[PDB]
RNA sequence: ACCUCGAUGUUGGAUCAGGACAUCCCGAUGGUGCAGCCGCUAUUAAAGGUUCGUUUGUUCAACGAUUAAAGUCCUACGUGAU
RNA sequence: CCCAUAGUAGGCCUAAAAGCAGCCACCAAUUAAGAAAGCGUUCAAGCUCAACACAAAAAUCCCAAACAUAUA
């Protein structure tokens, strides 16, 4: 079966009971399908969203019109749409209690992989609607190769390594030096200074 | 000699549903006004128009705009009118929808939307409050080929 | 060109911008307290 | 507002200065570094055994012909013994200095087209040269010995 | 300017293939169907030839012909009336090495076709591959 | 000399100066160039306001500015003058002005190949 | 340098090219400008080095010709376009507002009529970027928006 | 154009300039359209003759010339 | 001219040129690829 | 639900209009499925203009007749110590 | 930038689809050009290609004036 299957626009049995808006789901680094699986080539979230089977159907799409069927194939790398988001009943004042499910959605992290490519075929040959299908998505995301992952990885760690400026966000957060924590979140430890809110900041060490 | 046509009719405006609210009247009723009728397609015989080159490929019948608050109404969609020689066979499927002679002759292609009601029209004694505003009609959205 | 609401507290707040003055006192602050901690770890 | 804005939330003006001391700096490398300081062996045993095959030698500029006119000249030469060759100039000029050919040298630039052969058919060859005002014959070097094109017309009458 | 077909010598006149084709240039009809008629009977009768002709501004014709085609030369060689559907593994007709030579005997020798290569190689080669796209088998 | 000023940067065509006379619109924005070839002074007075305080002495000191487009100064200020200031900006020479023993000094920087239109 | 003569019949002829001044002070370097220790101390203003890179009617010379660096010869072309604007090659022109630094052709900008607010004010360029790197001699960096 | 003939001397020392000439402009893929030209390569400080039997004699030395010069001198004479 | 954010060449003959401060799309054979920036 | 509940009802209309241009017309251009006329679409342009009637508070709307056009808005849904 | 012969219109398929409607194969000559990468073709014909050679906009009127380079 080399395409890429189809998503529901729910799950068949749904969730009754309501459940937060945990947005931590989709800040920070993601932490699961961040390698890649039986392919080389694939979508990288660089920034934290939430997919909606909108998003679903966009790259479901595109992807089976411009891939080759017999020698590339693809799969998905997140799952559908399970976390529901309820919307209260257009025009009702604040209060009364959470509104029902009006949609699902699937949380996406930074560094995570949504779609991955594989087959003979060569890295240019996808980068054109892959890309397209990134710069669809709700978050910055990246036509990322195997190589091209390692690549900008191991240019993380070589700009880690030699950069110049003697204070590091990570230095001076764990120390709590200026007494920043009191401007800080306690995530703020972990993140390094490379992730705000959803945004994940790449450039920066 | 031969043109093979995409008239799409408007679309009626979709009626509003509002509230009225006055310093001294604070429940003061509906102002969903009704939403404008779509502009009809209408070839029209012409005398001077010799042959099917002037006529368009693509026809869109304006839209009515959609009501507004206030009760205020939509502009119902303006006539689109298709100069077409004297002697035009209109057909669809080969069905010849018409036939298009005489001078002064025309036939509605695609009629518009008729425009949706708001909630001020289903005001009554019975209902002091409704809510509802019926969604403008769309518009009728037909290929209709042209033969002399 | 105005800024919706009140400066500085809401969603859409004057933007702040770091002078190199400031860099430097925050560079210098940082400095002492590294010299804190050194004076400190013995 | 929440952590998680969908808009880039504001950071307080503390953490936007510590993340401007913090901001990555490159490493100077320096002075700049950049203003600081089978194929082909098949074609070399190719032209190797060809220069010894050959007893006579001569080059043309055939670029200017058409694909049928330049298959007839071939045809018109296969009727010959002679066989008619391309090479780049990129591997034929070491080959000049390798079988001792310098005044070859100032011969073989642009499109170049070799003429080997062993029995002269060159009357009949320059006849066909003449009715296409054009292609003009060039300088050659038979056995070893370099001829002009005077040489060459000397040599065919 | 040249014009390419490969009309059968057995019907000269099949219409369409033909005539808006030619006339686009300008051309008599009945005069190149009358050559490829001369044609048909100077060569075997009921068989496709390429053709190559030649309209001149002048709006004369130049007629040249050659060998029949080689496809429907190798199916008749090994019986096959259609070629084969997948022309992979699918295969219909035999033909043995000494056959594929003895044809390859009279057919470097056109002029238009440009096959004149001196070697044997470059002929057999060329049939033998042009046959293995073919659904024919190539016996030892 | 004021007419002869020279603004670093594209400031003749971007820089504008915006008035209002007051009445509906009367909003008059004109770029330097534009100030400039109609008054050949408002360019330098203009600044020269905008850098003084902005109190009440402000119009008083201009009354003590005298802005000349050109070389010509009237007798009475002339017998005036007490100093001479400095140009604020050293004014950069040009080849033509450039003395051929300064050209020689400077040395040739590259070997330019001698088959080359130029 | 060769120069075409036409009298029809045209020929060209080679006459007398300049040569590179003896003893580079750092020889083995990959452009004149390293070669001759220039990397990061000429403006817009020398027009004595800008000129030996200039056609005689001011247009740029190609970087194969002149050996530069990318970067090098982008900064000349960029030098020699101030240059230009600010008048400093009267000879070097293809057959009035005095100006230095204009990094965009007067003709190409158009007035800053909203300028922005404080924060978000629309400034005017001065100079050019490529020319960031030059020397400083100043506590405070030149600025290049005004 | 009527007429243009071409001589060099590569037995002397070369010039590459009026080769690639011959080799681009006396070429069929343009004396197609510009049939009216009658080419004639007569090889031996090179020079290319162009005879416009209008009025018009163009003798091109082309010595120090390169390829393109030449190339766009005829192409002003042919537009004339 | 149409205006378009990011400029592509439509045919072979398309070419780039920064005049009066953006830049166009400019096109001889297919005047309808006209774009400005 | 942040100012005003220690005399400002509100919607329409009259009067006067100030302003934005995201231009309805008039001006200048590019493209066109631009032969011409009609048009469609896009860039630039806000100096000037952008109707009168029937029903109905009505803004709006429908209808009648026109116009080069009968533009979208903001102005305390401009203006009621007029 | 240059430049393009050709087993042949590779077969089946189809009225016919010939590199180019679809399916199977993708070999093969000439120093070299894919049984074709895109246009174009009803189909052809023709064009090149891979070859060989060589960012933004709103409503009273923009909004300190300015300044690129004298030493920390
Ligand atoms: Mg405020
Ligand atoms: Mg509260
Ligand atoms: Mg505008
Ligand atoms: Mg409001
Ligand atoms: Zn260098
Ligand atoms: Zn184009």
């Amino acid at each position: 079966k080399p395409k890429l299957r189809f998503i529901e626009r729910a799950p068949l049995v749904p969730k009754v009971r309501r459940e937060p808006k945990n947005l931590s789901d989709i800040r920070g680094p993601s932490t699961e399908a961040t390698e890649f699986t039986e392919g080389n080539f694939a979508i990288l979230a660089l920034g934290g969203g939430y997919l909606h089977w909108g998003h679903f159907e966009m790259m479901r799409l595109t992807i089976n019109r411009s891939m080759d069927p017999k020698n590339m194939f693809a799969i998905w790398r997140v799952p559908a749409p399970f976390k529901p988001i309820t919307r209260k009943s257009v025009g009702h004042r604040m209060g009364g209690g959470k509104g029902a499910i009006d949609h699902y959605v699937t949380p996406v992290k930074a560094g995570r992989l949504v779609v991955e490519m594989g087959g003979r075929c060569e890295f240019e040959e996808v980068q054109g609607f892959l890309d397209q299908v990134a710069h669809k998505l709700p978050f910055a995301a990246k036509a990322v190769s195997r190589g091209t992952l390692e690549k900008m990885r191991k240019d993380q760690e070589e700009r880690e390594r030699n950069n110049q400026n003697p204070w590091t966000f990570e230095r001076i957060a764990t120390a709590n030096m200026l007494g920043i924590r009191k401007v800080l979140s306690p995530y703020d430890l972990t993140h390094k200074g490379k992730y705000w809110g959803k945004f994940y900041m790449p450039k920066r060490v | 000699d031969y043109r093979r046509v995409l008239v799409c009719g408007g679309n009626g405006g979709a009626g509003a549903s509002c509230f009225h609210s006055e310093p001294r009247k604070e429940f003061g009723g509906p102002d969903g006004g009704d939403g404008g009728n779509g502009g009809h397609v209408i070839l029209r015989v012409d005398q001077q128009v010799k042959s099917l080159s002037s006529v368009l490929s693509r026809y869109q019948g304006f839209s009515g705009e959609d009501g507004g608050s206030k009760n205020c109404f939509g502009r119902s969609g303006a006539v689109l009118y298709i100069r077409v020689p004297v002697g035009t066979l209109v057909k669809e499927g080969g069905r010849v929808v018409a036939d298009l002679s005489c001078v002064g002759d025309e036939y509605i292609a695609a009629l518009g939307g008729a425009g949706g009601k708001g909630n001020r029209f289903f005001l009554a004694n019975n209902n002091r409050a409704p809510v509802t505003c019926t969604p403008g009609q769309p518009g009728q959205q037909r290929v209709l080929h042209l033969e002399l | 060109g105005r800024i919706p609401g009140r400066q500085w507290i809401g969603k859409h707040r004057r933007p702040r911008f770091v002078s190199l003055r400031a860099k430097q006192n925050m560079i210098r602050r940082l400095e002492i307290e590294a010299e804190n901690h050194y004076w400190l770890s013995m | 507002s929440k952590a998680v804005t969908r808009h880039r939330r504001v950071m307080h003006f503390q953490r936007q200065k510590l993340m401007a001391v913090t901001e990555y700096i490159p490493p100077k490398p320096a002075i700049h570094p950049s203003c600081l300081p089978g194929l082909i062996r098949l074609l070399r045993r190719e032209i190797a055994a060809v220069f010894q095959d050959n007893r006579m030698i001569a080059v043309c500029q055939n670029v200017a012909l058409s694909a049928e006119d330049k298959l007839l000249m071939r045809h018109q030469l296969r009727k010959h013994k002679i066989l008619m060759k391309v090479f780049p100039n990129q591997v034929l000029k070491p080959f000049l200095e390798d079988s001792k050919y310098q005044n070859l040298l100032p011969l073989f630039v642009g499109h170049n087209m070799l003429l080997v052969s062993e029995e002269p058919k060159v009357k009949e060859m320059v006849r066909i040269l003449r009715t296409v005002p054009f292609l003009p014959l060039l300088g050659g070097c038979i056995d070893d010995t370099i001829l002009s094109r005077q040489g060459f017309i000397n040599y065919s009458k | 300017g040249v014009i390419r077909a490969i009309v059968r010598a057995g019907l000269a006149m099949p219409g369409p293939p033909l005539g808006p084709v030619l006339g686009q240039r300008g051309v008599s009809i009945n005069q190149f169907c009358k050559e490829f008629n001369e044609r048909t009977k100077d060569i075997k009768e009921g068989i496709p030839l390429p053709t190559k002709i030649l309209v001149k501004p002048d709006r004369t014709f130049e007629i040249k012909i050659g060998q029949p085609t080689v496809s429907y030369f190798l199916k008749a060689a090994a019986g096959i009336e259609k070629g084969a559907r997948q022309t992979g593994k699918e295969v219909a007709g035999l033909v043995t090495l000494k056959h594929v030579y003895e044809i390859a005997r009279i057919k470097a020798q056109d002029e238009a076709f440009a096959l004149q290569d001196v070697p044997l190689s470059s002929v057999v080669r060329s049939i033998i591959g042009s046959a293995r796209s073919l659904g024919i088998r190539v016996v030892k | 000399n004021t007419r002869h000023i020279a603004f670093s940067g594209n400031k003749w065509e971007q820089k504008v100066y915006s008035s209002h006379t007051g009445y509906p619109g009367g909003f008059r924005q004109v770029t330097a160039a534009q100030l400039h070839l109609r008054d050949p002074v408002a360019i330098v007075k203009l600044a020269i306001y905008g850098m003084l305080p902005k109190n009440l002495h402000r119009r008083t000191m201009m009354e003590r500015l005298h802005l000349f487009p050109d070389e010509y100064i009237p007798e009475d200020i002339l017998k005036n003058l007490v100093e001479e200031l400095p140009q604020p900006r050293k004014i950069p020479k040009r080849l033509d002005e450039y003395t051929q023993e300064e050209i020689d000094a400077f040395p040739r920087l590259w070997t330019p190949p001698e088959d080359y239109r130029l | 340098f060769r120069e075409v003569v036409e009298t029809t019949i045209i020929e060209g002829r080679i006459t007398a090219t300049p040569k590179e001044s003896p003893n580079p002070p750092n020889p083995s370097g990959q452009c004149p400008i390293c070669r001759w220790n220039l990397k990061h101390k000429y403006n817009y203003d020398d027009v004595l080095l800008l000129s030996q890179f200039i056609r005689p009617h001011g247009g740029m010379l190609p970087r194969k010709i002149t050996g530069l660096c990318q970067e090098e010869h982008r900064k000349i072309e960029e030098c020699v376009k101030m240059a230009h604007r600010a008048g400093l090659l009267p000879n070097h022109r293809p057959r009035q507002l005095n100006r230095y630094l204009t990094r965009w052709a007067p003709g190409s900008v158009k007035p800053i009529y909203k300028k922005g607010p404080r924060w978000n004010r629309v400034r005017m360029p001065v100079g050019s970027p490529l020319l960031r790197d030059n020397v400083c001699y100043s506590r405070t960096p030149w600025k290049l928006y005004h | 154009v009527k007429q243009v003939r071409v001589q060099f001397c590569p037995f002397e020392k070369n010039v590459e300039s009026t080769r690639t000439f011959l080799q681009t402009v006396s070429s069929e893929k343009v004396r197609s359209t510009n049939l009216n030209c009658s080419v004639i390569a007569d090889v031996r400080e090179p020079c290319v003759d162009v005879l416009f039997g209008d009025g018009h004699r163009l003798i091109m030395r082309g010595a120090h010339l390169t390829a393109l010069e030449m190339l766009t001198a005829f192409a002003s004479h042919i537009r004339a | 001219f149409k205006n378009k954010t990011v400029l592509k060449k439509r045919c072979k003959d398309c070419y780039l040129v920064k005049r009066r401060g953006r830049w166009y799309v400019y096109c001889k054979t297919h005047p309808r690829h006209k774009q400005r920036q």
